[PDB]
RNA sequence: GAGACUUGGGCAAUGUGACUGCUGAUCAGCAGUCACAUUGCCCAAGUCUCUU
RNA sequence: GAGACUUGGGCAAUGUGACUGCUGAUCAGCAGUCACAUUGCCCAAGUCUCUU
């Protein structure tokens, strides 16, 4: 700070005595005693930064009040180089552990705190005593009786009694009390409290220099008449006083707890009760003694206080009382202002008049202090005032300050140069006078007179002691002095030159003052003498005078790390204790004390204490102990009472209850109550409650192998069995044109490929299969014909008609493929069916005996061809031909035969006047010599599509391929000719894609008869069931009364539960990826919807005893997709999901065909080979063809080669590449992420609640073990699950209803439920600020469960009245119309915050501003002018009420036909452009992209700036709000704006 | 009572 | 009345602890969804090869 | 009917940004209710030694 610290002419030898033992300084205050407690500080700073490990010390610096150790920490931080630890209590020492005090103490090298934080820092012992090297002790003539600095100092002798620290004492004044005879009686009690001699500077005249920065100023007395004389206004007033006192009396409070005198005599009244006596007794006092003119402003603080106390009432008995009481001081008021115009008709001049009146109605000490205030300042310039006004009472000192404003104001002499100011002790009085309790003024009264800003300061008591002020150039002392040390300390505060002691006085009373004054004046006189005559010796050697006076209390407690117990500290620690117990209703957490009578004090401990007290300790009803402790006999009731507690606190740390630290236990967790019996399943899986995954994206992608359907397993026919063949019908739905012509007519012939089964099907509806000329519908035969096989050979010719259609006719084959006969897994054969007698169709068996080796396509020359002979037309006409001359192998179908033409043909369009022997003698002429059948034949043909995967939607368009297409005809000879009929070939094109759905409708059926069964539906729709066909799901993007709910309809009523189609349920198998027509991703909203509202409903009725907080966090880990994952594969379910593409070519296995069973052997049931061979070496594995269509295994050659595949892997770059991605089909592994896995559970609870209704599909939950059942009771229904309790219904009656529901019909006149029980609307409109809710809550349960009600209902209403919209804007439309702002508009439309009752400050205006802004606005919802803030408060209030209009009716119908009418405009206004989010709105530009600023804290307000680059212009605007999140929607509000450009 | 009882104006600070 | 001491109401000042309420900032979790940079699939317009 | 090829369009699987609806923890500021503890003070009553 500063250079000039040099210290003064006594602090060098202060100090240098102080090194030698234990000192006690006494000088007055402002000479610096601060300053040598430094010196002192700085004297023994040796050994500080060391640690106390290692030997090192620090020091301690004792404080009495949080103020006071506010600044003596800024005098200490501000010229010491070392850190100082600023300790007080209700922050953090009450938390801290001993790491944190250990390590605190590693830095600071000091510390400062009020006594008893650090008298639980060491009693408690977080670090021994000789680690200080210097205690600091403050204010020490308060060291004595029970204060904390002699508790303390008691420490020393029980501690080790070697290197204690150094003890200094600091007072301005030494003695505190009125037992000033004597005085060396007293100083020997500080001197012996600190073993220390007490010592005064010697030159004292020579130092009176300095000591004239703390100047004796004048002592002056003012003597008034006391006449005892009063008005008859007082007496009209007191005796209505008193009638209202008895009153009281008899009013009808609730019940309080026992409070009685101290010493345990007769009852007192309850707190609430009287603390209003107290205030009357008080303004009565005021009245009496300072005048009418004084209660003029007293009554106006009473009105003011009373009106305060009236707010925070929470029970409503209260209520009526504070409402009479303020009444009655109105009526107060009214007679006090009566008495004031009754006088003043004197005279016009109001400023006179008002002078006049405050001088007249003054009583006459009063009056004498006006004109001694007029008399000593006399407009004087306003620095030369700078004094301190002490007064005895706190409302004394308001009401003086209240009358002081008016008398300033009345007189213009003193209006520009005084400006009073009042502050008073620890009961903190609102410092306003006409304004209720909202004023927020951190700088203290303190700090406003440290600034100059007042000059004249009224205060009590508080100001005498401790704090440091500016040395006030007077004080007026208007209350009689009665104490020594107050006297002393209050003319120190008149510190500097020519300042004046003014002291009123009786006239009738003035010969005792001045006795009294006199009196003083020689006892301050005489403090000096003991000193000044003491004997110049130690004060040492006389331990026994400390034993002695320590002794004398009950000893102390202590046990192992050193814990002491103080005996004069137990009633605390029992407080607190015996406050941590379960409270009943009124249940008391308080020990009960109870006194024995005169002859039970021989009952319990004999005749010898017969006037030893003895009191019993009751525990509390709660209590570890039920039993009750006795007193030891003790000479008084507060021994006694100490002794007591002391022996319980005893008892209670030998029975383990209490720690080492003696503070009361805790609790260690809440959550996990439940965290055992929902989440016990992943555990199997390597999971639990508290374990996340967030890396690799591991328990994200996991591998899963599949099983075939229930009825392809085992479908292998044998000999000697009842074969089953269902035909497939494939129906054409484009128009017959000529490009259709083909694809029609041939699609719609008689024969058809069928599937032999050794099982049942069910009936499969149809479904879409979409191709280049348009949409096939695809239907199976409902009743399969029944056939045997009656000989194996016919058996064989049909598995080899299989594998030789799936090798060639599609191409869908691999070199490592074998022709499977042995394993079961989705194993069956295709046959086609002919008519053979009759309209039934029998086997085509032609065709097996003549296509087992397909006709292999061969160059045939002219000599062949000359002994080739010449084809028949019919030859042609529907067979399949292709050309051999060209490289070409690709099929290509006979479209119309010529039976007309002549190869020497007709003109075309490009060889015009060309014929087609011209033409292909020019084209391939090199590869025919001649045409020798060159005749009466050619053939028309078309080609045949590739594609296999039939499933895009568009692929089939048209508009573009309606243009010209050149007509082709060939000559026969020269194309190649197949036996097989392009019939059969077009329909079997379409096989696979038959196949993969088939596959997962199984699937689907199985899925639905499991899921009909567990929930015990075998009706009527559901045995003789017809299946709608397969629907389009068009939202995939490829191409007043209300309506009841359908939804729910279907809970109350059976005949609407509409049966759950299969189509549904393979939507619900389907994921994204596979892109089909249909998808689980619509009904994924609904479901998870349904599981939200599920969850939170289920929570909040088993545990009605939690808070919304806990329930909210618990249904998170409930409801997140790690709990679905695993409820999902205990399911086992994921064998039966739609996922891949299907990619025939490669990954699509053939049904009847697999690679060879010893692969599959030595592949899968190796671990050390599990995916180390790869593709390459797969492919490699050409056999041969009796070794992979009868032999079924692999020759020793490509034994070695596959066996070695992994190998050469091993020993390539190829080491380490991952195997499993698409090349894992062989054994039927899938790879699926956790984000289909869940998405399709909840599909599944779609599809179930809109089947099949609410009921049903909770009922479902159930099943994946995550709603767990009840012990006493399984579960009920969603409606009727009975919940509720202490949290969700008020807990008053009837009566007390009306008296916080002023008005209900006015709500019920908008609402439309008339309530039966008002319980839930009261609990509904309580806000947490509102006093009720520490006895009754708040609406926060309330709105946890509205919040879902209303999300549920309202996704619900969306998904069924809009059938065609994907998620994408389902979830923007719901989020648009949950949003809080327009359920804020919602409320202020419908009038609801008229009833809403809350009490905060800004919450009284932000509603009111709000509304205003919508009535201005017309009632414009935002989805805006001056970034006005939205009250968020009104949308959870319709959050919470629209649960309470549920649960005072149970159903859901009527909770959404209110929410219909609440809701009706907007629910016509959102549909049609759906407004989004601004700053959604903002980011959605291509390039006008926004850049925000970081918070700016500039003043009360908070603001961001932004950037965006509109007609590519660096632009920047600014926006301003309450809070970040608030200014950032205004910013962009305004920069939308300006792209109105 | 109809009302209280003026005081003098004057007096002194007397020294005590 | 002095001294010793007690009781009851009252005054001033000091301090601990419990409880909930409001606001602002920071950190992280849950469910739904959207915009910008990587592969695959299907089209619009146009060029070449192949097929009459 | 296919391939090659360009420009553009549309849909689905990775990395950033941001919104909605529940919330939690920490820090800070402000405010309420209640209990208890210590020092000193006057007022009224009472007991004893004691002066009268
Ligand atoms: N030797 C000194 N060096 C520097 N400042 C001093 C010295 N002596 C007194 N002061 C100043 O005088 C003021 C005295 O006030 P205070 O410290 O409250 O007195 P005390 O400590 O006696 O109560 C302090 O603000 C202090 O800064
Ligand atoms: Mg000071
Ligand atoms: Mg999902
Ligand atoms: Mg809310």
């Amino acid at each position: 700070e500063d250079v000039e610290i040099k210290p003064r002419g006594y602090q060098l030898r202060l100090v240098d005595h102080l090194t030698k033992s234990n000192g006690i300084v006494y000088l007055p205050t402002g000479s610096g005693k601060t300053f040598v407690a430094i010196l002192v500080l700085k004297r023994f700073s040796q050994d500080f930064d060391k640690p106390i490990e290692s030997g090192g010390k620090r020091a301690l610096f004792m404080c009495n009040t949080v103020e006071l150790a506010r600044q003596q920490a800024m005098a200490v931080r501000r010229c010491t180089n070392f850190k100082v630890g600023f300790y007080v209590g209700e922050q953090g020492v009450d938390d801290w552990t001993r790491g944190m005090w250990s390590d605190e103490i590693k830095k600071n090298q000091v510390l400062v705190g009020t006594a008893q934080v650090f008298l639980d820092m060491v009693t408690q012992t977080y670090v021994a005593l000789s680690s200080l090297s210097v205690v600091i002790i403050d204010e020490c003539h308060h060291g004595t009786g029970h204060h904390p600095f002699r508790e303390f100092m008691r420490l020393f002798t029980i501690a080790n009694q070697t290197k204690l620290p150094r003890v200094v004492g600091l007072t301005g004044v030494l003695i505190k009390g009125n037992e000033i005879t004597n005085v060396a009686t007293k100083l020997k009690e500080l001197e012996i409290t600190y073993r220390g001699n007490i010592i005064t500077v010697s030159d004292t005249k020579e130092m009176e220099n300095v000591m004239l920065y703390a100047t004796k100023p004048t002592e002056v007395m003012v003597s008034f008449p006391h006449q005892e004389q009063v008005l008859t206004v007082t007496r009209l007033i007191s005796a209505e006083i008193e009638k209202f006192y008895v009153s009281l009396d008899l009013m009808n409070i609730g019940v309080q707890p026992i409070r009685r005198s101290k010493s345990l005599q007769c009852l007192r009244d309850p707190s609430k009760k009287s603390f209003v006596k107290q205030l009357f007794n008080d303004f009565l006092y005021q009245m009496k003694e300072y005048g009418i003119y004084a209660a003029s402003i007293a009554i106006i603080s009473l009105i003011v206080e009373f009106d305060i106390k009236r707010r925070q009432a929470e029970t409503l008995s209260v209520k009526l009382m504070h409402r009479t009481a303020l009444t009655l001081c109105e009526k107060i008021r009214h007679l006090l202002v009566q008495k004031l115009q009754d006088m003043t008709y004197d005279d016009d001049d109001d400023n006179v008049n008002t002078e006049e009146v405050i001088m007249n109605f003054s009583t006459p000490k009063v009056q004498r202090f006006l004109m001694s205030l007029k008399v000593s300042f006399a407009d004087k310039d306003p620095k030369d005032i700078c004094c301190l006004v002490f007064v005895e009472r706190r409302y004394t000192c308001k009401c003086i300050y209240g009358l002081l404003l008016n008398y300033i104001q009345s007189t213009p002499e003193l209006r520009n140069v005084l400006t009073p100011q009042f502050m008073v002790g620890r009961n903190n009085i609102s410092p306003d006078f006409e304004s209720v309790l909202e004023r927020k003024w951190q700088k203290s009264a303190i700090q406003q007179f440290r600034d100059g800003n007042a000059n004249l300061m009224i205060c009590s008591s508080v100001l005498e002691e401790g704090i440091d002020v500016q040395a006030c150039n007077h004080v007026f002392i208007l209350d009689p002095v009665k104490t020594f040390n107050m006297y002393v300390q209050s003319k120190g505060r008149a510190r500097t030159t020519e300042a004046k002691f003014v002291l009123f006085t009786a006239d009738k009373e003035r010969e005792k003052t001045i006795q009294q004054i006199y009196q003083y004046r020689k006892a301050h006189n005489d403090i000096a003498e003991y000193l000044k005559d003491r004997v110049l010796e130690k004060t040492e050697p006389e331990l026994y005078e400390i034993k002695g006076h320590f002794q004398d209390d009950i000893d102390p407690f202590t046990n192992e790390n050193g814990a002491v117990l103080l005996p004069n500290n137990a009633l605390a620690i029992l407080h607190r204790y015996c406050q941590t117990i379960p409270t009943d209703a009124f249940g008391f957490v308080i020990p009960w004390f109870h006194v024995l009578q005169e002859d039970e004090r021989d009952r319990i401990f004999g005749v010898s204490a017969k006037g030893k007290h003895v009191i019993s300790i009751n525990m509390p009803v709660n209590c570890m102990l039920r039993d009750t402790i006795y007193s030891d006999p003790m000479d008084n009731v507060k021994t006694a009472k100490i002794s007591a507690a002391f022996k319980a606190c005893k008892v209670l740390y030998s029975l383990g209850e209490l720690n080492e630290r003696f503070v009361p236990k805790t609790l260690k967790e809440r959550v996990a109550s439940i965290a055992d019996v929902h989440f016990e399943h992943w555990n199997k899986y390597g999971d639990s409650v508290t374990a996340t995954v967030n890396k690799a994206d591991k328990s994200k992608d996991r591998t899963y192998k599949t099983e075939c359907p229930l009825e392809f397993y085992d479908a292998l026919p044998r000999v000697g069995e009842i074969c089953y063949a269902y035909e497939i019908f494939l129906e054409p739905q484009f128009e017959s044109c000529e490009y259709t012509e083909h694809m029609y007519l041939n699609l719609q012939t008689p024969r058809n490929y069928a599937i032999l089964l050794r099982n049942k099907l069910p009936r499969l509806a149809e479904m879409p299969l979409f191709s280049n000329q348009g949409k096939l519908h695809v239907r199976v035969a409902n009743a399969p014909l029944e056939v045997i096989i009656q000989n194996s050979e016919q058996l064989e010719l049909l598995h080899q008609f299989h594998g030789m259609v799936f090798r060639d006719i599609l191409k869908i084959w691999h070199p490592f493929f074998v022709l499977d006969r042995r394993s079961k897994e989705n194993s069956y054969l295709v046959v086609p069916l002919i008519l053979g007698a009759g309209e039934q169709k029998c086997f085509d068996w032609e065709l097996m005996t003549n296509f087992r080796r397909l006709p292999q396509s061969h160059g045939s020359n002219v000599q062949q061809r000359e002994q080739q002979p010449a084809p028949r037309p019919e030859d042609f006409e529907g067979k399949i031909v292709t050309q051999w001359y060209a490289n070409y192998d690709k099929p290509m179908l006979v479209t119309k035969v010529h039976r007309e033409l002549t190869p020497l043909s007709y003109m075309e369009k490009n060889q015009q006047d060309k014929t087609y022997y011209e033409f292909t003698m020019s084209k391939y002429g090199n590869r025919i010599g001649d045409v020798v059948h060159k005749d009466k034949f050619m053939i028309e043909v078309r080609d045949l599509t590739e594609q296999l995967t039939f499933y895009v939607h568009n692929r089939g368009k048209f508009n573009a391929k309606s243009k010209a297409k050149m007509k082709v005809i060939l000559i026969p000879e020269l194309c190649f000719n197949f036996n097989f009929p392009g019939d059969l070939w077009l329909k079997l094109i379409f096989l696979p894609s038959i196949l993969n759905r088939m596959y997962f409708l199984l699937h689907a059926e199985a899925l639905r008869k499991r899921f009909n069964t567990y929930l015990n539906l075998h009706l009527l729709p559901f045995n003789g069931t017809d299946y709608m066909p397969r629907p389009l799901e068009i939202d995939y993007s490829l191409k007043g009364k209300v309506k009841p709910l359908l939804i729910l309809q279907k809970t109350v009523s059976k005949e609407h539960i509409t049966p759950a189609e299969q189509g549904e349920f393979l939507a619900a198998i389907t994921a994204s990826s596979a892109a089909d027509v249909f998808d689980m991703e619509r009904l994924e909203i609904l479901g998870n919807s349904f599981l939200k509202l599920s969850a939170t409903l289920y929570l909040a009725s088993k545990y009605s005893d939690w808070n919304e907080g806990t329930l909210t966090e618990v249904k998170s880990k409930l409801v997140s997709n790690r709990n679905l994952l695993f409820c999902l594969i205990d399911a086992d379910i994921p064998k039966t999901l739609n996922t891949i593409q299907f990619t025939p070519r490669y990954t699509w296995l053939p049904p009847g065909i697999s690679l060879p069973h010893n692969v599959l052997a030595l592949w899968r049931e190796n671990p050390e080979f599990a995916k180390i061979i790869g593709p390459h070496n797969l492919r490699d594995l050409a056999l041969g063809d009796e070794e992979s269509l009868v032999k079924g295994n692999c020759s020793d050659i490509n034994y070695n080669r596959f066996v070695e595949g992994c190998r050469a892997n091993g020993q390539s770059f190829y080491a380490g590449a991952d195997f499993s991605s698409e090349v894992n089909f062989c054994v039927g592994l899938v790879t699926i992420p956790n984000k289909v896995i869940a998405d399709t559970l909840e599909a599944l609870l779609g599809v179930i609640v809109k089947n099949y209704g609410l009921q049903h599909a909770f009922k479902m939950l159930e099943y994946f073990k995550i709603c767990r059942a009840d012990i006493d009771k399984p579960l009920t229904q969603l409606l009727n699950l009975e919940l509720g309790g202490k949290k969700m219904r008020a807990n008053v009656n009837t009566t007390e209803i009306d008296g916080f529901l002023i008005n209900h019909y006015y709500l019920e006149k908008n609402l439309g439920y008339t309530f039966k029980d008002r319980r839930y609307l009261l609990q509904a409109l309580t806000h947490p600020s509102y006093p009720t809710n520490r006895i009754t809550g708040s609406y926060q349960e309330l709105e946890f469960i509205g919040n879902a009600i209303l999300d549920f209902l309202i996704s619900a209403y969306i998904f069924e009245n809009n059938t065609k919209m994907n998620p994408g804007a389902l979830t923007d439309l719901r989020s648009a119309l949950v949003n809080n702002t327009t359920l804020a508009c919602i409320c202020v439309r419908h009038r609801l915050h008229f009833f809403i009752l809350a009490e905060n400050a800004k919450l009284s205006e932000i509603i009111s501003k709000f509304v205003n802004f919508q009535e201005s606005q017309g009632h414009r919802v935002t989805n805006m002018s001056t970034n006005v803030d939205v009250p968020k408060a009104l949308g959870d209030v319709l959050e919470a009420l629209i649960a309470a209009v549920y649960l005072d009716c149970r159903d859901l119908q009527r909770t959404w036909e209110v929410i219909f009418n609440l809701f009706e405009p907007e629910l016509q206004e959102f549909t049609r452009k759906v407004p989004i989010n601004h700053i959604r709105q903002l980011v959605e530009h291509k390039h006008a992209k926004p850049v925000f600023s970081s918070p700016i804290v500039e003043g009360e307000t908070v603001m961001v700036s932004c950037q965006f680059t509109c007609m590519e212009k660096t632009i920047k605007v600014y926006g301003f709000g309450s809070n970040k999140d608030q200014a950032k929607l205004s910013a962009a509000k305004h920069a939308l704006q300006q792209l109105s450009k | 009572i109809d009302r209280y009882e003026q005081v003098s104006k004057d007096f002194e600070f007397i020294k005590i």
